[PDB]
Parts: structure tokens; sequence; C-alpha cells
């Protein structure tokens, strides 16, 4: 428990239940005097896991296309900053294999399917392996805890061989990489809101010229 | 369900709907017979 | 534009405020002042790395007050140019 | 310390109760043996504190009720914005607002009321409005019906959301005591969070949307090709074209050389001749400075951390020699009795509403507002009425607290104890002051009227006769007109124009504001106001101080808050409950507000409002006869009450004809009130008895045994009808007169 900016209302409930408790919570949210719905410590660990994972995937993906465009062979047809890809209309757009809006509602419906089923599992664990699902039924029981589902659909290669220690390592790795990807995503987006040129080009910049130091300018522009 | 039925049978709401229907009937008659002063049928 | 009036004023005010905190010259997180004197330090329960018990609140409150007193003592700049 | 503790699912959302009325009251739930049951049912619905004995449940109930109220308010706002969108001429009004009457309500052509849709100009027909929304919608740069439409939609969404939140917080996740009773964090937030950030975000919406579009409209452009708001923030070059400084991003702010922004944040003061309104730069600077002030204020009290005060640690220190122990323990009183808080907040809210009413007319914030006469007048008088009602409610609930939840054994105090220990002195001296003011402020009018009707004008009270001069008011006005010279250099003119110095602001051949002189008539009217206010205070303060126990009835409190009397014994004991004290004070508050609003109307239409000639000669709407005809009651009849009641009485067969009709019904109810206020009960009981006989003779006697209203309910219905009649009369009078002439 490497104490970085802790408090006592943190230690009221942060007693070391989350894998690798570092003790950093000044505010003391999940005090268990009255358990707030969705403020449950279980729900908090669940949320940090899910958010960090999504942030890992996002920091890989948003940066992938243009970056690869640099000295790679993904065409310049998509050499566009993630914040200019089209998600931000005041930045850019693109002609796709559908129209914008219906595409968005369609992907929303799909992600909704997935996350609704996951939440229903959260309420009643294991309870997805009962109803007809056109197959897939004998897999979605999970590994008990909705935090960690397991299953050969989500455990292909096979790790944590005969172990909980290996799972503890792999998993610390999980929390650390999630937090790092969170930081990197937030930084890319803040540069984008204040710089206006794109992350990978910002690396192109900060490889040679040290004098950049654009906190000195603090120039706020689109 | 039956509770909401007995509640709906409480005089305020019944009276409001009855009066609304009556007023609608009257205003529709007035629309279809403007100014209707006399009894010009017999 | 570094080291000028604004810089020197802000830095000296904030550093003297933080020193008044950390040395016992400010009524910070674990010190409540009475009508008169100040040295009535009592605990809140916010143990942090600081050797004198300085949480992440007093080290922010003292900073806010230092910046406010700085802005106030400087934007009375009626003798060093109304525009800088 | 302080946490998020709540409880789960006390009461289930089951319709089991809706079919059983009066489930809350044990007696009410039994059944209506008579007809007074259905009065007593409504009469005690919201009476939460008589339904339990613990503050947790009533606190939960009021938490849900606040959500109900907010849902109703949001629905009202949505209806307003909708009717502005789909049924107004708002675009035509924006085209040129000088001589186009704001109309926002049309009527269906069914029963001859087509005449209601009178001529309002701009190719429209509709009932003219005076709510004054249009000045706001032009301040916020709405300038498009799509905006009104989507705003109404969002308001409906928020209304449904609040209703949900209500249902959920009462039924599913009920808050607990240590949450409610924790006022430190509530003050902390509401100071810093709600008000401050509110004004800050509004300053945002003004500097980034309103200011440019308003400046463009003042330059004069059809709002069709006026650039959309978001196209003023996305592409910077527009604002760059407007304000050079504004094209410098954020360096001049962070680097402490704020003077660069001087263009759009300034301290000009005065009004803007292009629209008579306020310089939006000024109001933006105001809202922003206020935001910063509330934010720095919000950080007072210790909540969870080690810094900050405690509302218990502040009172007990104050303890003076005369009073003794000071405010010790008062913190517990104002945390253990809702009615106390309701009274305090209602008093402060009424006072704030009154001061808003005042500050409105003398400093028109909106643009093209000080030239739509009826709007200004109606707004002012509405705010005045709301303030009066809030104050009376404050006094009533203070009395209720005094009766029920006050007790020295555990909710002790040494300040209120002293106050009550010498109540007689307070009431006596206030009574004598009331007599003194009554005499020397009304007998003056009587003397003046008499010495007028006796052909002795040179023995009158006026400027042309024995003279009374309001010297202090003119002194203050001189100071306010010479203050921007030395004391407040950063300003440009006086804070407003009504101060006795400067020029006049006139737009579209009509004047909006100019200096205001005070004559002896103003002295007299001010003393009338002071007297009537003192008498209302006397009534209500006597009620509160004597709600516990009087020297007439020794144990009044035991008899409860609201009871009719204590029998005709000891020479008669009618109207001794504090409830009846409030019943009395209501009429006097009505009278105070009525005379105040009459004075305002006459003074404005006789010294400020009116038209301006091409050369610059002013001919006020009424001719400026105030200082010579406000000093005789017979004058008030002749010059103001009779004369300016023309436009309402010839109003038949015109657009304004509705304002005519009410002018009678308003009076009628007004009559009707007397029937309840004068009679008693036993007479009506015997009459009802004979009627029950007449029916029973025909096998029609209803089991819901008829009963003449109880005494207290009789007084209540009487006072309600009377207030309704009076306020509706003055309402019709005002609207008809001002909207016809002006
Ligand atoms: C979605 C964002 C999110 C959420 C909900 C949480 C949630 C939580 N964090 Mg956390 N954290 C995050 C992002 C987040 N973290 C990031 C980006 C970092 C890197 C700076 C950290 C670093 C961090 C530390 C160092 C600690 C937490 C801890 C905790 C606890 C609670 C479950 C405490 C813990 O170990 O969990 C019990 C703790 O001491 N957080
Ligand atoms: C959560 C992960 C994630 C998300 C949401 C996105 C989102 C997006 N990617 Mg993307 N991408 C990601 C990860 C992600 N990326 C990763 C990890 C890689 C590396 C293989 C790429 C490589 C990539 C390429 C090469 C391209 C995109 C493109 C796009 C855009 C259109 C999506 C598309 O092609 O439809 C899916 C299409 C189907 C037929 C299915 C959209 C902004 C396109 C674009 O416009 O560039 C920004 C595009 O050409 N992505
Ligand atoms: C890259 C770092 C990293 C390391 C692990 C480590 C692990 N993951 Mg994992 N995961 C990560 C990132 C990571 N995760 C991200 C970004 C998304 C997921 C989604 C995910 C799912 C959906 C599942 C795992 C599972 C597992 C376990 C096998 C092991 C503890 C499995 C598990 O929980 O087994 C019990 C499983 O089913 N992970
Ligand atoms: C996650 C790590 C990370 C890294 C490697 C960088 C790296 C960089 N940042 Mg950055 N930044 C980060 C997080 C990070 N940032 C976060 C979390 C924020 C939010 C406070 C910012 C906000 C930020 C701003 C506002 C600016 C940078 C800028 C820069 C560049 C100088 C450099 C490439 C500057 C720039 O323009 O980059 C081109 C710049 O002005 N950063
Ligand atoms: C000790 C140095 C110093 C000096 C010389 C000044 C001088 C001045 N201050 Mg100032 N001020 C100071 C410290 C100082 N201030 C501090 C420490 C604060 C609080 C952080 C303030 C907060 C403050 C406010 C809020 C205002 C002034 C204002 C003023 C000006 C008018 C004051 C007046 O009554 O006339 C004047 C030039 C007023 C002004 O408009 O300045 C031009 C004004 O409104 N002061
Ligand atoms: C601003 C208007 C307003 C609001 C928010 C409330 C709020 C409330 N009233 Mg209510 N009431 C009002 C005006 C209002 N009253 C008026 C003007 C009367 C006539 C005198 C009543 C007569 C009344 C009675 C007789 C009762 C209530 C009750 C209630 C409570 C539950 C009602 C409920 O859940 O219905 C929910 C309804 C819906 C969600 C939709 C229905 C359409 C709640 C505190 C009940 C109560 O407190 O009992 C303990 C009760 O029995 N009210
Ligand atoms: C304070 C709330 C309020 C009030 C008093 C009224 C009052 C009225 N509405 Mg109304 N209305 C409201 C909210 C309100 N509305 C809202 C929120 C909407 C949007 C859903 C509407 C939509 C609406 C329509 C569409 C119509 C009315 C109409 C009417 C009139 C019959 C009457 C004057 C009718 C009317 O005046 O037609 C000219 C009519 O046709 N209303
Ligand atoms: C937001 C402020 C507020 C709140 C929360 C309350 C709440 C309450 N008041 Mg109250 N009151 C207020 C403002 C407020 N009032 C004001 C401004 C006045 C001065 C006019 C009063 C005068 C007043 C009196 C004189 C009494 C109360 C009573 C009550 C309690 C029972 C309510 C009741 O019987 O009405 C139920 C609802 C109705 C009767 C509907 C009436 C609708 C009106 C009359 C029709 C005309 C409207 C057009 C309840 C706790 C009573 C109490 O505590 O009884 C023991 C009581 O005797 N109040
Ligand atoms: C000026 O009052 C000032 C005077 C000072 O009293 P104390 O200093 O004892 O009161 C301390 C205050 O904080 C109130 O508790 O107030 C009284 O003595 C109460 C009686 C007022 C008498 C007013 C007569 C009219
Ligand atoms: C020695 C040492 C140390 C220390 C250091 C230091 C000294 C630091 C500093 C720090 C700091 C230095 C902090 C600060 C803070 C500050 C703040 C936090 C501020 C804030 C501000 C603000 C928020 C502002 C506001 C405003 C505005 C915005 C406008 C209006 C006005 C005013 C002013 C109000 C350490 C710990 C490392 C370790 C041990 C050793």
């Amino acid at each position: 428990r490497q104490l970085w900016f802790a408090s006592k209302q943190s230690l009221t409930y942060l007693d070391g239940t989350l894998p690798g408790d570092f003790g950093f919570d000044p505010l003391g949210l999940s005090d268990p005097e009255g358990t707030g719905g969705f403020i449950e410590p279980r729900w908090l660990a669940y949320g940090e896991i899910f958010n960090g994972r999504t942030a890992m995937m996002g920091v890989v993906g948003m940066i992938a296309p243009e970056a690869l465009g640099k000295v790679g062979l993904v065409p310049p047809e998509t050499a566009i900053p993630w914040f200019q890809a089209g998600a931000i209309p005041p930045a850019g757009t693109y002609q796709y294999w559908a129209d914008p809006y219906t595409l968005f509602v369609f992907e929303m419906a799909l992600i909704g399917f997935a996350e609704h089923r996951r939440l229903q599992d959260w309420y009643n664990p294991g309870s997805m392996g009962k109803q007809y699902f056109l197959g897939l039924e004998k897999y979605l029981g999970g590994s008990g805890d909705p935090a960690y589902p397991g299953g050969p659909i989500f455990n292909p290669l096979g790790f944590g061989t005969k172990s909980e220690k290996e799972m503890k390592e792999l998993k610390l790795k999980e929390i650390k990489n999630g937090r790092l990807a969170m930081l990197a995503f937030l930084g890319m987006s803040l540069q984008a809101i204040f710089t206006g040129v794109g992350p990978f080009q910002n690396l192109l910049d900060h490889l040679s010229d040290p004098v950049n130091n654009n906190i000195l300018t603090s120039l706020k522009f689109h | 369900m039956r509770d909401i039925k007995t509640y709906l049978s409480v005089a305020p709401v019944l009276s409001t709907l009855w009066f609304g229907a009556l007023a609608g009937l009257l205003i529709e008659i007035n629309r279809l017979f403007p100014d209707a002063l006399s009894f010009p049928f017999f | 534009y570094i080291g000028s009036s604004t810089n020197l004023i802000m830095v000296t005010t904030t550093t003297l405020m933080l020193f008044a905190g950390r040395f016992g010259l400010a009524p910070s997180a674990n010190r409540k002042a009475t009508a008169g004197l100040k040295l009535e330090a009592r605990e809140s329960g916010l143990q942090t790395g600081d050797p004198a018990g300085f949480t992440l609140a007093d080290t922010l409150a003292c900073g806010a007050v230092g910046h406010i007193m700085g802005v106030g003592i400087v934007l009375g700049l009626k003798n060093t140019g109304v525009l800088d | 310390e302080v946490k998020i503790v709540v409880d789960r699912d006390p009461v289930k959302t089951s319709f089991e109760e809706w079919a059983r009325p009066g489930h809350f009251s044990r007696t009410l739930a039994k059944g209506p043996d008579t007809t007074t049951w259905i009065w007593n049912l409504h009469a005690d619905a919201h009476d939460f504190d008589s339904h339990t004995g613990d503050l947790e449940e009533i606190s939960r109930k009021v938490f849900s009720a606040h959500f109900g109220q907010l849902s109703i308010i949001f629905l009202w706002l949505s209806g307003m914005y909708f009717h502005g969108a789909r049924f107004s001429n708002y675009e035509a009004w924006l085209s040129d607002p000088t001589h186009i009457g704001p109309s926002a309500q049309v009527v269906w052509p069914i029963v001859g009321q087509e005449i209601l849709n009178g001529d309002v100009g701009g190719g429209f027909r509709g009932i003219q409005i005076t709510s004054g929304f249009f000045q706001l919608w032009r301040a916020s740069g709405i300038t498009s019906e799509l905006q009104l439409y989507c705003t109404a939609i969002g308001a409906l969404v928020f209304a449904a959301l609040m209703l949900f939140a209500g249902w959920f917080h009462y039924h599913k996740a009920a808050p607990k005591l240590a949450w409610f009773q924790d006022v430190e964090s509530m003050l902390n937030h509401h100071l810093a969070g709600l008000l401050g950030l509110g004004s800050l975000s509004w300053a945002g919406h003004q500097i980034h949307v309103s200011l440019p579009i308003n400046q463009f409209l003042d330059a004069g452009v059809d709002p069709k090709e006026i650039p959309l708001p978001h196209e003023f923030i996305l592409n910077r070059d527009l604002l760059a074209q407007l304000y050079p400084s504004f094209a410098e991003g954020a360096t001049p702010f962070f680097t402490l050389n704020w003077s660069k922004y001087a263009e759009f944040l300034t301290f000009r003061g005065g009004l803007d001749p292009v629209t008579g309104g306020l310089w939006l730069t000024d109001i933006a600077h105001h809202h922003l400075a206020i935001a910063i002030l509330f934010l720095i204020a919000g950080h007072m009290y210790r909540t969870n951390w080690g810094i900050g005060h405690g509302l218990k640690d502040i009172l007990e220190a104050h303890k003076g020699p005369f009073t003794g122990q000071g405010h010790k323990g008062l913190y517990e009183i104002l945390t253990t009795s809702w009615h106390a808080q309701l009274s305090l907040n209602l008093a402060m809210l009424g006072s704030t509403t009154i001061v808003v009413a005042h500050h409105m007319y003398s400093m028109p914030p909106y643009p093209y507002l000080a030239t739509d006469y009826g709007t200004q007048l109606s707004l002012f008088t509405h705010h005045m009425w709301i303030g009066g009602f809030l104050i009376v409610g404050a006094a009533a609930h203070a009395a209720i607290f005094m009766v029920r939840d006050y007790d020295p054994t555990t909710r002790y105090n040494d300040l209120l104890d002293r106050v009550l220990r010498h109540r007689d002195a307070i009431i006596s001296h206030l009574n004598w002051v009331c007599i003194f003011l009554g005499f020397h402020s009304f007998g003056l009018y009587i003397h003046n009227d008499t010495m007028s009707a006796l052909g002795r004008p040179q023995d009158m009270f006026s400027d042309t006769a024995i003279q009374l001069q309001p010297i202090f008011a003119q002194w203050v006005q001189n100071i306010h007109a010479t203050a921007p010279g030395v004391t407040a250099p950063g300003a440009t003119t006086s804070t407003s124009l009504t101060w006795g110095g400067g020029e006049l602001v006139a737009v579209g051949g009509k004047v909006a504001l100019l200096p205001i002189p005070l004559g002896t008539a103003d002295f007299l009217v001010h003393h009338i106001h002071a007297f009537t206010i003192h008498v209302t205070v006397l009534i209500l303060l006597k009620g509160v101080l004597f709600a516990r126990s009087s020297r007439l009835i020794p144990d009044k409190a035991n008899l409860g808050f609201r009871f009719p009397c204590d029998g005709p014994g000891r020479g008669g004991t009618c109207q001794v409950s504090a409830w009846d004290h409030v019943f009395l004070g209501l009429f006097w508050m009505y009278n105070a507000i009525s005379v105040v609003i009459f004075h305002f109307s006459w003074k404005m239409q006789s010294d400020v409002w009116g038209t301006i000639s091409d050369q610059g000669v002013v001919t006020h709407i009424t001719g400026g006869n105030f200082a010579q005809s406000s000093i005789t009651i017979n004058g008030w009849l002749r010059d103001f009450l009779w004369a300016q009641a023309s436009q309402v009485i010839q109003s038949y067969g015109s657009s304004l004809s509705a304002y005519g009709l009410f002018f009678l019904g308003a009076h009628f109810v007004w009559a009707f009130s007397l029937m309840f206020l004068f009679s008693g009960r036993g007479y009506w009981q015997e009459l009802i008895e004979s009627i029950v006989w007449a029916h029973n003779k025909l096998k029609v006697a209803p089991a819901t045994q008829p009963r003449a209203l109880s005494i207290i309910q009789g007084r209540a219905v009487g006072v309600t009808h009377y207030l309704l009649g009076g306020i509706a009369t003055t309402w019709a009078f005002f609207l008809a007169r001002i909207i016809a002439v002006g």
C-alpha cells in the first residue's frame, strides 16, 4: 500500500480488497454506513477495470491510423487526427460505407446488446447460461465473478496456469496499463483541444525541438 | 388494478371528466348552430 | 514574461503562505485559531506524507489564499503601469 | 464524519391507498359520517408534522414535495416557451420592437371571442401580453422559433426527470437523518455550487452568444442573415472582427494584465440609448464578479476536512452583557424544527422579491423594456404582491413554530427567553407608534382635503402653501448624482438615471427614464406607507409573541394553533388563536400593497412615462398633476381613480373587452366575500336543518349529512374571496388602462 495522497475515509472501506490497493482517496466516497447504489466498492473495482480496459483499447485505436500512416502502408486516405476523423464535425469528416447517423444508432444498439447482457449477468451472476441464445449458451456462465469472466471464449491461449499469484501479476499489470492508457488518452485529447495539430505529429515535433514547451503559451484555440 | 378503479370512481375525477364531456357537447352544438337564439323547428 | 512583477509577487506570496503553514504561522488543516492567538493545533485524521501532517487540503487552501492575496496586492498596480 | 448514508425502499409504489382517502389521518380514514369530512381531508393533507412524531419521515416527505414543485415549475416554463414558439409573432417583433405589440396567445373562433384576437400589428392577431418574456428572449438572442421549440422540449424532459427523481428518492432510496440534519455541507455547496457557478455559466452564455448578436442587432440587420451563435465560437474570426482584445485567446487573463479585456467587461453604468436598457457589458461584468464572490464565499464551514468553521462554533462566542449568554443552543432550534426554517426563508424571500420589484423599474436590465409601459408596470406590481404574500406566510409559520415545537426543557435558548419575557413592552410601544403614525400621516390628508373644500387653499399642505420638504431624500439624490465625480471614478454616469442629475433616455418618440423630483406629496405617501407597514408588523408580531399564552387565556398553547375561539366566556374570547391574527394581518397587508401600487402607477404616469416631441418637449401620459392633486383624497377620486378608469369602462366592443368583463366579476366576488366575513354559523346551521327537512320529506336526505362550514373555514373562505376580488379589480384596472392609453 504505497500511500500517495490518502485519507481516513478512504481507509474506512479501502481495507485492501481491490487487487493492489495503493491507498489514494481523499474524498471517501464508498463509506459503508449507507451503501450508495453504484457507489458499492465492488461496483467501484468493476468500474475502474472496465474504464481502464476501454481506455487501453481507445488509446491504441484512436492513434493507430494516422500513426501507421507515417512510415507505414495504411493509405493517406485516412491520415487524419483521431479528433479530426469525423467524430468531431468541427474538425473533419469522411464518406463511409453508410451515412453517419444510422451508423451511430446501429453501433449503439449492438453495444447496448452486449452491455445489457453483461449488466443482467452483474445482477444475477451466471444467469445468462439458461435461456436460448442460438448456441453460445454453454459458454456465457463465466468464471463466477462478473469482474472476471474467463471462459474459453475469453480465455483462448490459457494463462494463470495453476495459480493465483500469476493472476495477481497479470492483473496488477492490468490496473497499471489501464491507468497509463487513461493518462495517455486524456493527454492526447487535451493537446488536441489546445494544440490543434494531432498527437503523432506532436511526437514528430518533440523528437528534435526541445524549445516547444507550449504550457508557456497556454494558447486556447480550436 | 381494482384499487385504481375504485380510485377513479372517486367523485373529483369522475366529475371532471363528466363536465369536460358536457362542455365539449355544448361547444360543439354551438359550433354547429351559431347564436341559436330561438327554437326555429316548430 | 517570466520573473517580472506578476511572477515575483505570486511566487513570494505563495511560498510565504506555505511556509507559514508548514512552520506554525498559519491556521491550517490541523490548526484552528481562537478569537486571538493561533497555536491551538488539533488533529483532523488526514495522515499524509508531510512530516507535520499536511493533507492535500491545507496545501491547496494556503495556495488559493496566497494566489488571492497576490492578485489583490498586484492588481492595485497604480504605480507600476496600469497596463503591466 | 459525514457520509452518503441512505435507506432502501420504505414504501412500495402500490395503488392500494389511492382508493382509500385520508389514509394518513387515523380519524379521516374511518369514513365521512358528515360533510365536514371532505373539508377536513383537504384541510390537513400537507400537514406533515401532524402525521408523525419523528423528523426523518416528514423530512423525506418535504424532499419529495420540493421535486413536485420543481416539476410543476418546469412544466410551466415549457408551456411558456412552446406558446412563444408555435403561437407568437416573435420574429416580426424582433424585426422592429419600437411599435409592435407583443402578443403570445390566440383564441379559438367559436363563441364570438374572435374580437379577443385584436389588432397587435405585424400581420398578427392575438391577445396582447404583458408578461415581458420578449425582452428576455431578445436579450438571450433567441431570434429563431426553432430555439423556443427545442427549449420547450428540453424543459419537458427536465420536468419528467424531476418527477422521476422525486418518486425514486421518496420510494426507493430515502435519505436518512444525518444527511438532512447536516447543514454545513449544504451551505457550503449552495453558496459555492449553485449560485456562483450559475452566475458564472450565465456570464459564459452572455459573453459568448448574447453580446455579439445583440451588438449586431443594434447595428441593424435582419436576424435572418445574422450569424448563428455556435458560428461565433467555432470560427474565432467573427468575434475577432468585433473585439480586438477578444482575439488574444487566454494570455491577457492568466498573465494578470486583465485590462486588455476592458472592451467587453467594463463599468460604464447608466443606460444604453440604442435601447434604453443596460449596457450588456456591464451586466456581464456583474454576473461574473458575483459568481467569483459566491465561489469565494462558499468555502466557510468545516464539512469533512480540518479547515473551516462550524455553525455551532460561531454563535456561542457572541454573548453580550445585556443579553447574557447569547445565541447558545440556537443552532439546535433552527435544525430541529422545519417550520422555523420555513418562516425565516419565507421572510427573506419576500423581502428579496420586494427589493427586486423596486430595483427593476429604476434600472431596466433588459433591452427595449423601459418603453413597453404595461410590461414594466405589471412586472413591478406582480413582484410586490408575491413579496407581500411571502412575508405574511413567514409570520404565520413562525407562529406555528412558537406553538408546537418550542420548548425550554430541551430546545432551550436564553435570547428568545428574554424576548418573550418582555413582550408587553414591545407590543405596547409598537402600538403607540402605530397610533402616532396613523394620526400624523392620515389626518394630514384629512386636514388638507377639508381646508380645500372650505376655500382656504393657502392653508394647505403643499409646495404652494404650508410646506413640508422631504429634505433627506433630495440630499441622498444629490449625493448619488455627484458621486460618480470623485467617489466612484471608475464609473461614467450615475448608477441609474432616476437620481436627480443628468439627462433623459427616450427611444421611439417615447421616454424611458429621466430625473425624478420629490414633492410634499411624496413625503405624505412615504409616511402613509410607513404607517401601514408598521400596523401590519404590529398585528403579525402580536400574533407570534402571544401564540403561546396571553394574559387573557392562560394556557392558549394547549388549545392548539388553529381553533376558532374559547367560548363567549369572560366577556367573549373570539379570534384569539394566532391563526386569526394572520387572518387579520392579511387584510392590512393587502391594503399596504394596494396603496403602494396605486402611488407607483400615479407617480410614474405623472412624472416619468409619456412621449417626447420632435423638438424635445415632453407631454406626460397624465399631464403631471401629482404634486398638486395627490394631496386630497377627493383628488385621488377625481384626478386618478375616476379619470384613469375610463379605458376599462368603455372597453366593450373592442380587443380589450375582456379586461372590461373582469372589472365587474372582480368587484362581484369582492362583494360576495362579505357574506362569509360578516355572518356566523348557527344561523346557517338552522337554515341547512330546514333544508334537510324539506329534502328528507321526499326521501332524498343524503347520508353525507349536510353541515354549514366550520368557523375557521368560514373566515378562510371569506378572506380568500376578498383578496381575490381586490387583486382582480386592481389587475383589470391596471391592464386595461395602461395597455389602452400606453
Ligand atoms: C519543499 C518540498 C515540497 C514542497 C514544494 C512546494 C513549495 C510546492 C508548492 C506547491 C504549490 C505552489 C501549490 C499551489 C497551489 C495553488 C493553487 C491550488 C492555486 C489556485 C488558484 C486558484 C484556484 C485561483 C482562483 C482565482 C481565479 C481563477 C480568478 C479569480 C480570482 C482567484 C484568485 C480566486 C514537496 C511537497 C515537493 C516535498 C517536500 C519538500
